[PDB]
């Protein structure tokens, strides 16, 4: 978490990037990387509830492709990506199924909790409109529930 | 089922069908031909089912459903995939009219029913269903068709066996009784108001008498004048009626299928044509 | 031949490819009120092509809002404008208090106005989302509970 | 044991509304449970999948004298969504 005017002890933003390739070996930040408030969210690292926006969706972006190390960041999160208004609730979900295959567990672990977001709407208009809903591009994954 | 069969009718394109029956349904099957094709299986329905009728197009292509046991469900598409958007179940016993308004008048779905109601579905600003309750036969009403220009009217036809047209007025909010019809003498089936593309409207207004007395209006200012198909009894009973869009031209098929291509010519007899 | 135009945008209709002929009741520039039911395509799926090229694009679309003959009572662009002004705040970073926009405005007078439909009326709930930083939220973000995010203030 | 037609399983959503709102699943965050976060992951399959489990005879008037979430606090398992996904944690893969 780097203030308003003391972004500039980390003028090296990618910087951050780098801190966190040996940092994460283990599964001790990763409580702190939801979007909930002060509480659950400050015992390990910043605060998705005030903080600068490029900390959020660039710097743990740019360093979640990379696949330094934890299963749980390849798996955990779905409000890792919030730090914009229910987001990265669908699509952490799906940027699971990039990095890894299509099969089984991250198959309808996510198409079953994701179908009561975009079709409790329930007519399929889009809702975090850079992937819409279920039922108008992922009702193949909606079939693969089975299998 | 498909073979006892009781309503398809099209879109004002004619290139959209949907087929009704006993079937509980409203299988979806549009015209590409004597091919149809499937889109959907529309399963809401409990007991047979009698009439669909889609949307003029100035408002959609809006799918409404009619059937025995209280319910005309308001089918659209909305982003490729199906949605019932309202429910207008204001009815007990079987209803049996669903009809649009044509895109010369605004939304205004005509649903009636036999259990003694005609209801003028007031399309609100989410397409949010609400009648107001009229009753035109207070047996019930077994049918209504529109009338549009050759303000708003409609027809209905009786299980009183009486033909009301039914004139809308804004000083009173309602359609006025505007007269009262009878040469029937056993319940009417369907009252056809023709869309001719000028000043002339004759209503086939089809009854279990095994008979279908031809109102004829001239002119719309001439006024209704009983005639008949034929001056008989005919052997079996009679069923649905249209008139075209453009030469008033008449078809029913018959009970023994008495196909009708009968328009009134010169002499004022229904005489045989292409 | 303008006439059989204005009726294959009629004809060519459909709920698969609304859009698209809806479009050409917009870019067809010889219609009036097709400046609201583009909003009733393109708010169940402000799904665009989403970069400076398409929303410059929108800019142009939006201009065809003014060709149109103006109506007694009826065209305005004083709360459609409210689409395009979407459109600055978007390719702009600065927290806007109303120093600058009719949007927070524009999407509650887009909560008095919606007509044809409750995804018109949920899309103005999506686009608050879209622009967080750039805005408080004095409108609501977007049975489904579980993450609607109520932290966005700075 | 019982994975028959014999015994029938609609009870099974009475039973369990405040057995899994309670802390028996979990409803901290980071608890495990010994051989069953992995049997009854694969009945809220069924909860999602198509509809929530039958009874309404008893659950529809007894939801609101037990005081679950569904019909009393306006939102389904969309909080059995928040009570899997607090051990998404390190609990369950």
């Amino acid at each position: 978490r780097l203030g308003h005017e003391c972004l500039s002890d980390t003028v090296r933003t990618n910087f951050l990037q780098l801190l966190l390739q040996e940092d994460i070996y283990s599964r001790d930040f990763f409580s702190t990387l939801l979007r909930l408030c002060n509480a659950h969210s400050d015992n390990g690292e910043l605060y998705l509830r005030t903080v600068d926006i490029k900390i959020v969706d660039s710097i743990l972006s740019q360093n979640l492709r990379s696949g330094d190390w934890e299963c749980f960041k390849k798996l955990y999160c779905f409000r890792m990506l919030n730090k914009s208004e229910r987001a990265a609730a669908e699509v952490l979900y799906q940027y699971i199924l990039m990095q890894a295959d299509l099969d089984v567990i991250r198959k309808r672990k996510c198409y079953l909790m994701v179908i009561n977001v975009l079709s409790s709407f329930d007519s399929a208009y889009d809702q975090w409109i850079l992937n819409g809903s279920k039922v108008v591009t992922l009702t193949d994954l909606r079939d693969e529930l089975r299998g | 089922h498909n073979e006892l069969i009781h309503d398809a009718v099209l879109d004002y394109y004619g290139k959209r069908l949907a087929t009704c029956s006993s079937d509980k349904t409203i299988k979806i099957f549009e015209v590409e031909g004597e091919t149809h094709k499937l889109i959907d299986t529309l399963t809401g329905h409990e007991g047979p089912v009698w009439r669909v009728d889609w949307a003029h197009p100035k408002f959609g292509t809006i799918l409404a459903s009619c059937s025995y046991d209280g319910k005309v469900l308001i089918w659209k598409e909305e982003n490729g995939r199906w949605s019932q958007i309202a429910v207008h179940a204001v009815h007990s016993a079987s209803v049996n009219s669903v009809q649009w308004a044509p895109h010369e008048y605004g939304p205004l779905l005509l649903v009636a029913s036999s259990d003694g109601k005609v209801s003028v579905v007031e399309f609100k600003e989410n397409g949010t269903t609400s009648p107001i309750i009229i009753d035109a036969h207070a047996i019930g009403v077994n049918s209504a068709s529109w009338a549009p220009a050759t303000s708003r009217k409609f027809v209905t036809g009786g299980a009183d066996n009486l033909v009301k047209i039914w004139k809308y007025n804004s000083d009173a909010q309602t359609y006025v009784l505007e007269s009262t019809l009878e040469g029937h003498s056993d319940w009417v089936r369907d009252v056809a108001w023709s869309p001719t593309v000028l000043l002339r409207s004759y209503l086939a207004s089809v009854s279990q008498d095994r008979t279908c007395i031809i109102w004829t209006q001239d002119n719309e200012q001439g006024p209704w004048k009983k005639t008949l198909l034929k001056e008989e009894k005919f052997p079996d009973v009679l069923w649905r009626a249209s008139w075209s869009l453009s030469g008033n031209v008449l078809a029913l098929s018959g009970g023994d299928n008495k196909v009708t291509l009968w328009k009134e010519n010169l002499e004022g007899k229904w005489e045989p044509a292409g | 031949s303008q006439l059989i135009f204005n009726a294959q945008a009629l004809k060519d209709r459909y709920e698969g490819n609304y859009l698209s002929e809806v479009q050409n009741l917009l870019l067809g520039s010889s219609y009036d009120l097709a400046e609201m039911a583009i909003v009733t395509s393109l708010g169940p799926r402000l799904l665009l092509s989403n970069n400076p090229v398409q929303n410059n694009e929108l800019k142009t679309l939006r201009e065809i809002l003014n060709e149109f003959p103006d109506s007694e009572r009826d065209k305005w662009s004083v709360s459609i404008n409210v689409f395009e002004v979407y459109l600055k705040l978007v390719l702009d970073n600065v927290e806007t208090q109303e120093t600058i926009d009719s949007l927070i405005s524009g999407m509650k007078i887009f909560y008095d106005q919606y007509k044809h439909c409750r995804e018109v009326a949920a899309c103005c709930n999506v686009m608050s989302q879209e622009i967080v930083s750039k805005i408080l939220e004095k409108n609501n973000p977007s049975l489904p509970l579980g993450q609607p995010e109520k932290a966005y203030l700075r | 044991l019982i994975e028959f037609p014999y015994l029938p399983k609609h009870y099974l959503v009475l039973l369990v509304a405040k057995f899994l709102y309670p802390i028996f699943l979990l409803d901290d965050k980071k608890l495990m449970d010994e051989d069953s976060v992995a049997t009854v992951i694969e009945v809220i399959e069924t909860k999602w999948d198509d509809a929530d489990e039958k009874s309404s005879n008893l659950y529809e008037t007894i939801i609101e004298a037990d005081k679950s979430l569904p019909s009393s606090m306006a939102t389904l398992l969309k909080n059995l969504r928040k009570k899997l996904n607090f051990k998404l944690c390190q609990a369950f893969m």
